[PDB]
């Protein structure tokens, strides 16, 4: 990915053999950047509405006409809108980011009618996944605001249209915007952003109300809609070894019908549970996860004390070839991670919006059973313990007897 | 322009094919069978099935944990899937672990152990799938649909197979299938993302080259099936949303039609209300069911097999009561492909498709998928040029004529699931097949 | 006939200055002659609403703008069947009579006219 | 109230010159002994249901015809029927409770259709209060099971008709249960409950399952409908200065239009809130809490801080005249609920099924400003401070902001 | 008539030690030759329902007794509309006609009938 600057927005793209080019707005306008709950997920799901050039029924009826896809998601960093098109209609989907970014009509109707319908069928589908819930509250416990908002409107506070449109006057500005082009010749886009993206507001850099505070605690939603756990650990230091403990400690099987080798995995047998060791780096602070989702209160909470134990045990002692599993592991996260289009977007936009130079999965570093042990002991050893249990949870664990 | 796929052969009559993309670190390796559940005969149905469980417990060499810690180690991970007509093995890993895929795929085929012990510890695991596929309520309307469409005949069986009969899977039966089934002439071996074409024909020599080869040696995807039209209906009031799929017979992949149906189906096209453009959509089905709420989804379908297919659309629906409203829109709509399409559809529909074929290629693993599929029903893999032309080709008097072959008056298989009272019977169902006014 | 017509071919005549020298004066005549606004009524409560597009229309008024009109109907109804008109401030003046509909009306027209015109396209 | 003994039934009743009697027969069968969740209100609400000999249909049409009335209610210890009626009525009500607890035919079409549905009603009413629900949540907290189970059934934990009839089977019988007769005669009370309650199963003493364990943290419940915010501390051994320390520190208003002068009411000035201090003891654990509702967050957040200083305050220093006060509102207080034949039955209850001498309002004991002092202090420098919030819970305070 | 009358006038008969000999058996001959058995119903299936007292009845069946009903009545309205006689299985045995709804039916009229006394009580 070639980064560029064209008329004041940074665009970077990367040239390929396919027919099939993908091209994302950046936004930084993720939910930690949030003026009042839910406006990112609204914002999001008001890109390609009505603009002033084109309307919402006439974009849609001409991208079928390219035969295109959209896709729109909403980070705890960004906004992400994503075309995905054949190569020679580049110059089309540039003015339609332009007239989403310049000119959206922001109505009544299609935030009654459209958008916030919408937003809550988004949320309902997320949530019938327990383990989304648990890590969802996991992340308001440990952060509180800023990463603790939620990324997701919600019903209980409603976003207005005045909250999206002073929203969107501060996020559509060419200081919070990037360009991401896959498969799209990099002198093209620059040339065609340049003459696109001109007449965009400068604007100013969106920031986080307040700093990022660390907090332990529990959350504990009661539903009928399934049971899972998870069990957080709040990082005021982000490192790169906590993917290798993430990758490590593991949890989902490499192989159909099997349970798996690593210690997470083996935690689960004789219970129809599964679980997920994950790692999330957010610039200033992270949060180290580990998910349990089940039919059963009474396994979950068994496999729980199994998962606290592997983690003191790895704080313990890792095996060389514990230790090479682990970069091996992580090294292949970090390719399919750069190559699924959802994700690259926002890794290249993090470069640009922030200055956050992307690892590539070639120079991913390979962590000694010393390094990896130390940072698996740290987190045994942490003063701010995370607890989100869902489902039934008057049967599932809590903080204190973890 | 995408990269040319590279086809070798092996000596046994093992087919190699790849496509290497420079810009991707990971690779997809794995093999395509032209064989699945369709080789199975009655007594021995989930055979296909039971193997795929059977193949991840352990080798000749690597115990179960071995195999486990081996392809931990790799990195990657490995995934399998059985259907109708067709097996699959693959292994998506990095660029420079492929040697040790390969190697860790030709050993699951070839020399699995099929143990005893192994065969009845799975035969319970798959007694509870049968009980949990349950909840899976697309693939329980699909699997009543092929098993009335295709009645008492191989494609109309399921996958899993009888209970009676995973009871009774033999080691013997499992090794007499995959002896006469996996056989050289009937796999592919292929490459997508960072692989070399030269580096993989090699290990194919160093892995695959003692593969039996069949007797009679049938080019890839050589197959007769006699549709029946019928209904199956599961009611269940205590689900809130029905479940409905319609079909009729439809095309092959070596069809004459089979792009002629693929713009058909395209016309009637999908809906989604959670998706925010589907209420602006072009196609009228669309337009109809989203301005009166009667559905929460449709899916147009265009199945094919190797000597049949089916063709028709799945809907799912809270609207209880309309369900008679969405059905005639819907039948009324297949209805306008004999009376009423013209070049306005079919232009559109074209548009949508020549873009819709490449874009759905868009990682190695799908890319993959792509030149399997096409290397064990066609032979070939189809460039995208040869694509492009036979979309081409495909004019409204080719599309209206399809239809007043296939669909206009014809029998439909018809399967209901949930809060389907409002569905009407089979004989109302099959009147909107064609319209009296024509 | 549709509001967006009617709009628009008011439009042409408010444009040439000859026109509107002519048709504005004698609109302003017909108005008052007309005599809603002795009912308390505005222009736009006149306008037929049992049609898809007007009941999509005032579903999109802002709540009070709604309520008000509401009322506006069923005082209106209250000096019809009273056969009295209204008086004081419950006559509509001149500068009243705002045009609350119409901007609702017309994005409501727009785009079933675009759905009318792009279920009707041809690739070329 | 002259407690006896009659068929193995403890019998309290005290002789009035009134024409109105009030029978109630209270049951250890409150939530902190319930099996299952919400199985202490089902029972209570299974209560006059129909019997063997007499159905609920009969009953109520009868008890019109004596112009009798029936209250019925469960605590966390316990379940009280009440009936109210004309003195010389007493030979009815005492076979009518005996049908209840020998024969009530717990059938299915009652819970479904009577019993679950008024339970149903009878929470929502209650949850209708903000601060209801944050007292409720702030038990849940500081004792999770035991004190810390649901007093009310609730949607997500469905009570089954075999739950009640084993908890029945428990419950209803001589061990659990104590007979209170406010203006009955005592000597014609237990002849009667001789000859009505002798085929009532002995059974044995209903028992807590597990000992109570004291736990910090926070709750955070959203709700669309108001506000409110409970600060609480469990306390480990409850004793009676805790009385005085709820009334001091006060909350409500002594006269109409005014603020008070309490210290947590002047915490209010200038907010439109208001504020009660409580004190919860459970004979084995205790919990002191302060309840805040108001209609906004950002005032009731201003009235917490001053809520919690005023606790700190009073660990410092208290004036003679404001203990001299102290006695006064707790003497008041504990004197009215002798009175309210509500919590007069439960109270002699306590005395009767647990063993817990009643402390009359005349022998309040007199704190001293050191005493008080001592135990405000004990209560600021807790090590287990719980919150509960409720609302807009993203604007309320957190514990660790208190 | 009512289900508690056919009740009450049946317990009676069974009492007598000469009427049950003489009507228990003519009782199951009828039953035998009403044939109801050989469309594999239950007595009570046939029990008519379009009362409130037997809708309501219905609605308290345990819900296995209740989807077992459904499958009775619609398995008895094809054989009916086939014109065809159950066979093998489907034949009503003696041991399975069980009374599955007389007791709900009974205590729903049971309170029913004395709603209607008490309706009618005088204060003595």
């Amino acid at each position: 990915f070639s980064t560029a600057e064209a008329a004041g927005v940074k665009v970077a793209a990367q040239d390929g053999q396919s027919p099939i080019s993908d091209l994302s707005v950046v936004l930084r306008g993720g939910s930690r950047y949030a003026t009042v709950p839910g406006v990112s997920h609204i914002l999001e799901k008001f890109a390609f509405q009505n603009t002033v050039p084109k309307s919402a029924l006439r974009f849609v009826r001409e991208l079928e006409l390219f035969g295109g896809k959209l896709y729109t998601h909403t980070t705890r960093e960004h906004i992400v809108l994503r075309t995905q098109f054949l190569k020679q209609d580049l110059p089309y989907f540039v003015d339609a980011f332009a007239n989403v970014l310049k000119e959206t009509k922001f109505q009544q109707f299609e935030l009654t009618e459209r958008v916030a319908p919408v937003a809550e069928l988004d949320l309902l589908k997320r949530e019938s996944d327990p383990a989304f819930t648990a890590l969802e509250a996991a992340h308001e416990v440990a952060f509180r605001t800023g990463l603790g908002n939620s990324v997701y409107a919600q019903g209980y506070s409603p976003v207005t249209l005045e909250d999206v449109k002073e929203f969107a006057r501060q996020v559509y500005a060419k200081q919070n915007v990037a360009v991401v082009g896959n498969n799209v010749v990099p002198a093209d886009l620059q040339q065609l952003v340049g003459t696109a993206f001109a007449d965009l507001q400068e604007g100013s850099k969106v920031t986080q109300a307040g700093t990022t505070t660390l907090h332990g605690g529990e959350a504990r939603v009661r539903t009928s809609t399934g049971n899972a756990l998870t069990i957080a650990l709040p990082i005021a230091e982000p490192k790169p070894v906590y993917h290798a403990l993430a990758s490590f400690l593991g949890g989902p099987a490499s192989m159909p019908w099997s349970v798996g080798a690593s210690p997470l995995a083996q935690a689960t047998v004789g219970t129809h549970t599964s679980v997920k060791a994950t790692y999330h780096n957010y610039g200033d602070a992270g949060l180290f996860a580990i998910t349990i989702k089940g039919d059963s209160p009474a396994e979950i909470s068994q496999v729980a004390h199994k998962a606290v134990q592997a983690l003191k045990d790895t704080g313990a002692e890792v095996t060389e070839e514990q230790a090479a599993r682990a970069y091996a592991k992580s090294k292949f996260a970090a390719a399919e991670a750069f190559e699924n289009p959802d994700s690259s977007a926002s890794v290249i936009g993090m470069e640009l919006l922030s200055g956050v130079s992307r690892i590539a999965p070639e120079n991913v570093q390979k962590f000694t059973p010393a390094e990896l042990s130390e940072a698996a002991a740290q987190l045994s050893a942490s003063a701010k313990p995370v607890v989100a249990a869902v489902g039934q949870v008057h049967a599932l664990p809590f903080a204190d007897e973890l | 322009v995408s990269p040319k796929t590279r086809t070798s052969n092996l000596k046994n009559g093992l087919t190699i094919a790849s496509e290497s993309n420079p810009l991707v670190q990971t690779a997809t390796v794995g093999v395509w069978i032209d064989a699945g559940s369709r080789n199975e005969n009655a007594y021995n149905n989930g055979t296909a099935h039971f193997f795929e469980h059977l193949a991840f417990k352990g080798t000749d060499k690597r115990s179960q944990h071995q195999l486990e810690l081996d392809i931990e180690n790799m990195g990657g991970h490995l995934n399998a899937y059985t259907s109708r007509e067709s097996t699959v093995y693959y292994a998506k890993s990095f660029k420079d672990d492929v040697p040790k895929s390969v190697e860790i795929l030709a050993d699951i085929l070839q020399h699995s152990k099929l143990a005893e012990s192994a065969i009845d510890r799975e035969r319970e695991v798959i007694t509870r799938e049968l009980e949990e596929v349950n909840k899976q309520y697309e693939e329980v309307v699909f699997d009543h649909l092929h098993a009335t469409a295709f009645m008492n005949q191989p494609l109309g069986r399921t996958i899993l197979g009888p209970r009676e009969n995973i009871q009774t899977i033999t080691n013997t039966e499992l090794r007499k299938f995959i002896t006469e089934n996996y056989t050289a002439d009937r796999m592919v071996l292929v490459g997508a993302g960072a692989v070399d074409h030269d580096a993989l024909v090699e290990l194919a020599e160093k892995y695959f080259s003692h593969l039996p080869s069949s007797q009679s040696p049938v080019p890839l995807g050589t197959p007769i099936p006699n549709f029946v039209g019928s209904e199956v209906r599961l009611r269940d009031d205590t689900m809130p949303v029905a479940h409905i799929a319609i079909a009729v017979e439809g095309v092959s992949w070596t069809s004459e039609d089979y792009y002629t149906a693929l713009v058909a189906q395209a016309i009637i096209g999908n809906y989604d209300r959670a998706v925010g453009t589907s209420r602006h959509q072009g196609s009228r089905l669309s337009n109809i069911v989203s301005e009166n709420n009667l559905a929460n989804s449709f899916q147009s379908f265009s199945t094919s097999y190797s000597d049949t297919g089916l063709w028709g659309i799945y809907l799912t629906s809270e609207n209880t009561t309309q369900i008679d409203d969405l059905v005639h829109f819907t039948l009324k709509e297949w209805n306008r492909l004999s009376t009423s399409v013209s070049n306005l559809q079919v232009e559109r529909a074209k548009s949508q498709l020549k873009a819709g074929l490449l874009l759905s290629l868009d990682g190695t693993t799908y890319v993959a998928e792509d030149i399997g599929r096409q290397l064990t029903t066609l032979g070939r893999r189809v460039t995208p040029a040869e694509v492009e032309a036979k979309l081409e080709a495909v004019t409204e008097h080719d599309v209206r004529a399809w239809a007043q072959k296939t669909l206009y008056d014809k029998d439909i298989a018809l399967v209901g699931l949930g809060p389907i009272e409002g569905l009407y019977d089979y004989n109302r169902i099959r009147n909107d097949m064609s319209m009296m006014r024509w | 006939a549709s509001i967006t017509s009617v709009v628009k071919t008011s439009e042409l005549i408010l444009k040439s200055p000859l026109l509107s020298k002519i048709v504005v004066p004698l609109a302003k005549t017909y108005v008052k002659f007309s005599g809603y606004r002795q009912l308390g009524f505005k222009m736009n409560d006149l306008i037929i609403e049992e049609t898809p597009n007007m009941q999509l229309a005032l579903r999109r008024l802002p709540p009070t703008e709604s309520y008000d009109r509401v009322y506006r109907l069923i005082r209106a109804t209250q000096f019809s069947l009273s056969h009295k008109l209204a008086t004081g401030n419950d006559i509509t003046k001149p500068e009243e009579d705002d045009h609350y509909l119409i901007p609702y009306i017309l994005d409501v027209e727009a785009e079933a006219f675009e759905k009318d015109a792009l279920d009707n396209l041809e690739v070329v």
